[PDB]
């Protein structure tokens, strides 16, 4: 069934200040959360060209703490320059570099963040050519590239359906979706309309990873703003066996004296109550 | 690491579950040899655990209080927190625990932390 | 490093004294390429220093704004603060200085610091 | 004349948390303070057996920031054990290890802290045998071992005179005194009686380093509790050419948001006003 | 049954010149030889005080190449000084340091080489006190200390019987024997008399590791000077399940152009033919 | 490493056994980019294995000849031998094998080695 | 006057096998040869993206052995691909990367090897556009780019005159010549005609570094195939103050038991006899 | 390093020139403690230099024979050659020198090398 882990973005206010990479690995090991999600532009040293010594250290860390590298978070920075947009070839070269790096660190899923052109979060007009230029390498290396479905997007809206039509047209097994649980938030944007858990059912074949986003955990180890119970039961009743990765985005992350590890421990107590 | 003496990272049960562990950083401006450490008594949720149920892992090596008392060659650096492994059959229960550990050195700290089964 | 964006370490005059320098950490959860940086205007003790008088040293290499604008291969990591070298003949005077530097990135900070001659 | 520097003990609340060793070196470089005082049990990695790679990194740091290694702070831990006291041979072996390490890092002075047996800070009964067992090596390597004269001790009291009589008896050039400026504090212990600056004059031949201790710097860059002007003028008029090393011991070092670097910058603005 | 491995002493002419530690691990991985025997004074960096980084690198190497650390080769250097012999306490402290290091690197057996006083290879008169001072730590850490039985000693002679009487008297499970196969050599010292394989049968309860010493491997993958078939069948018929560690001592190790890896590959082809 | 171009370390079968692998060091005084490599034909015990059955692992990443032909950003250092993975179902038999591999670079080696099953 | 050094190409048969970078630095330090010439594609670790740690190690090595980084040897690989030639922009980007790296390691001269299209060693048709695209950066950073003048080219031939006309047209101070002394060889190619030393006189304004190539040193510390005395006297009489860098290219470099350090020591004994 | 016991790298005069130095690797399969070393007599061009004129630098620290005789805690690794500093006022002359150094260890090497002034 669904496994669990942590997205190191939850340690964004701690990483490099009070937490090293090994401290984050040991923190994950404390909760029994063995799926890890890293951001390529944050957690890889000398990125985008890490040394062999750093890669061996990464593998030692993964072995020491029983960490499973699940999701490699990267960006397709087509708007990286200000004077122009990157050609398709440049974006494909950057994406292939990130694919080779993700595979070299043991990751199986890649959370590719595409650049948007509208405020409906529509991807660049050539996102299909970039993805199709990168798909042979991702297939040879066994990597699944997955754009994130985040608020305010809807599991029924046009963005999800464009991605799903692309998947059906190419017949690809290395391109899917990463569902952020914010699309289920029901306790507080004009374009946002809460999805019901069942709305994730026709997408589960293409869902390869999920961001177990939470907003506030109570001292009774309950999430207060998202129907976590119904969502997780829907996923585990319909044959989802990817990971749920805890991702905390609360502003109080940057408050003086905040312990994000305790919030993730509460969230994973909840996820243990739900998954078993 | 953290400002607190008791570190939040590394607080977990030890597996059969034989006890638990937690990390303490040296609250001192210089490192000490293990013979200078005076381990005290642990209080988890008001329950007292005595000095003999706790071993100290420093530099990847585990020491009893008897072994530490005569060890003036092994150095505890201020930047490498010691792991303290407490023998407590069945380990700790899931949820919140109020740790209170006291120790000294020659020439008491509180912490509320979460356990996940 | 520090919590503030403008780091207190590395704030000094540049030697003949051609100006001064200060360090800024990236206030972002991911690293950026140099082409994403939008350097703004420095205000030292209310005196405005424009963008052209400031170069950015990243990964030990110095870049102008013109060079950074087209550099999407050099990566500014969040853990390695950039050095900003400001051309100001005679440098800063000894004592307190109120720095106010603003910059952005694509997809303003205050500091009171001391100069020693 | 007298040079200046910093004792990294002033960064005790920052070192290993927000300041690395290189950050401390760059902080010293900002103030133009080029004398450095380190504590062996704090700032040497894998102490007491640092690798060759770490020593080469130390030399690169010293060259990069124009740092002069002045004083190597170590302890004669004769009471390191609880069941007994170390024999003279064990203490001499520890001291020789520290001497070889101090010389290997370029230090010329060693601040040896002796263990005390009374509350008059009298050293152990065999401190002379330890020092005399270590003196041949310190002489071969060019190291000067210096116990610190701190409050409440008096520049006229029995401790300073025991050290001076030892120096005169052995005729040694590798054993002297490190004077802490707290013996001059006049603005607030029963046994303490403020020395006047002139009291340092008959000791200057044996003074090899001084701790420029300060208690509070004002925003006018003045020390408020120690006659720094008279003290420094006395030292520089009588041919002192060792270092004055800023040492901040204030409890507010551990306060949330305290910037000890700014306090050291004020202190060194003062020392620049005085030394020139 | 009996497993196999390599003693890195076979790479003594290559280690540090053309072979790193990782090259030796990969060489073992080529042959499928997963037991490793290291010498503490050779293969541990910054010995006897390796850094945590080096230990993590060692564990990464063991995981990457599926290496099992079997035997940690160390010496009880009681004659390390020339003016005197080490006291029992000094030898026990050195042995405890080696025990803690062996356990920290994952080794289960320690090949303790005792210093000899006669030419019958009789150990120092206080070897029992050294071993008994080290036995509590070896037992707590799960380490088995084993002196090597080498030529010209006899599996029936007085040395083996002194060790066996010690084992029976103390009733210890952390002290045994390491049998070098040279005691079976039958194809070429006055005191040497070839043992027959059956002579190893009354010792197998106390044998924790064996040095699969060979002298010359033929291109038909046969050892020509030792009855390897009878020896290995005797061990595997009587419930030996320790390791056989290939150890090549031939002088041609230091010949220009010698490939000791090919000789070990021949020896392990033989050991695979025998063990299966 | 070794003097020979074909290294003796790393010569083994690849596991179901899909082929084997061997290491080649760059016989050149400078490193080359992968686009400069011209992989040739392998001859194991006189049996010819063509260029398409061999991939090159460099810097821990595997490349086909098609991928290498357009790769002028990945650098093959002279001190880090390339791994060559040959597709040969069932792998090599135990015992001696005479490898003869030829390749060039823009601006043939022999070896007798042992396989252990 | 002219200084001396070594081009690490002379250690091409030793580097990475029996000599590390630090051994090469210490070898240079033995001869008093303080100018160093490195090849970017050989001696920089993780090239073309070395870590900050490696750069600090390089600076520690330069300080420890009093090495002066003189010449950074790089290649303009326009024919790096087989299907096409690199555009001018790609070559300029590679050259700018090499310029920034050369400046970051302290080098002042860059030996840019241009790709040739004829057998007269004529550079690519767009070498001027590449050099002119790189010249602003080389000028800002204080780097002098210099193509090597090697056999069979002539100091009077068309190649040298094209480079000199380019220098005069652009009026640049960051583009010059690196003269290899093989153009003076007189003791043994059809197109080769030995230059006389005076032929270097009209080029000395543009000569920024020279390769002190030698072919055979005699046990009397004399070069037998090149008029070294006349050449060096011509250079030092006409105000040359760059470096002469010993470069050994003899095939016996790869002979078993060859000591290239002793040959360089003979060559530098000669250069000391000549320079003083 | 090299196959020979006396290394060619590091053979130079020591500066006023107080003598010279050379490197010797440990000709042994395991490292030894300094107390196990028995330094012998140096012969440079047939001229005998006795044991007292030679100090041993190991792990960056210099030891006399008296200091080494009682040092069973400092370890000489086989991969880190010892530096031997010979007191010889005026150092060695430029040109060829035939070194012959003998030493042993508890439980003689030749070399022709060049000096450059």
């Amino acid at each position: 069934g669904p496994k669990r882990g942590v997205a190191l973005y939850s340690y964004s206010a701690e990483f490099g200040l009070t937490k090293t990479l090994e401290d984050c690995f040991e923190d994950l090991h404390d909760m029994g959360a063995h799926g890890i999600e890293i951001l390529a532009n944050t957690h890889i040293e000398n990125y985008p060209y890490p040394t062999d010594e750093w890669v061996e250290k990464w593998w030692r860390l993964c072995d020491k703490y029983e960490i499973v590298p699940v999701e490699y978070g990267n960006w397709i920075d087509s708007h990286v320059l200000g004077d122009r947009d990157l050609t398709t070839e440049e974006s494909v070269e950057m994406l292939k570099r990130d694919i080779r790096l993700a595979h070299r660190l043991g990751f199986t899923v890649m959370r590719t963040k595409m650049p948007v052109i509208n405020d409906l979060l529509e991807p660049v007009e050539n996102w299909k050519e970039i993805i199709k230029g990168a798909l042979p390498l991702a297939e040879e290396l066994g990597i699944k590239m997955c754009p994130e479905i985040h608020t305010p997007s809807n599991l029924k809206g046009k963005l999800v359906n464009d991605f799903v039509e692309f998947i059906k047209e190419t017949g690809t097994k290395n391109f899917g979706l990463n569902i952020d649980f914010s699309v289920f938030r029901t306790s507080f944007d004009p374009n946002y309309t809460p999805n019901k858990p069942e709305d994730i059912i026709p997408l589960l074949p293409y869902v390869y990873c999920c961001h177990a986003k939470f907003i506030h955990m109570s001292d009774d180890f309950k999430e207060t703003t998202i129907p976590y119970e119904e969502v997780v039961k829907t996923m585990e009743d319909n044959g989802y066996e990817g990971y749920l990765l805890s991702e905390y985005e609360g502003a109080d992350k940057y408050d003086e004296g905040y312990e994000v590890g305790q919030t993730l421990r509460k969230h994973h107590i909840l996820l243990k109550n739900l998954l078993g | 690491m953290e400002k607190q003496v008791i570190q939040s990272v590394g607080f977990r049960n030890i597996k059969e579950i034989t006890g638990f562990q937690f990390k303490v950083k040296l609250p001192y401006y210089r490192g000490v040899f293990l013979s200078q450490i005076r381990p005290g008594t642990l209080f988890v949720d008001g329950q007292k655990i005595e000095k003999d149920q706790i071993t100290w892992t420093i530099n990847g090596e585990e020491y009893t209080n008897q072994e530490m008392r005569g060890d003036f060659k092994t150095h505890w650096a201020t930047t490498k927190p010691a792991v303290l492994k407490v023998k407590m059959p069945g380990g700790l229960a899931q949820g919140y625990h109020d740790l209170k550990y006291g120790f000294c050195f020659t020439s008491v700290n509180e912490r509320r932390l979460l356990i996940v089964k």
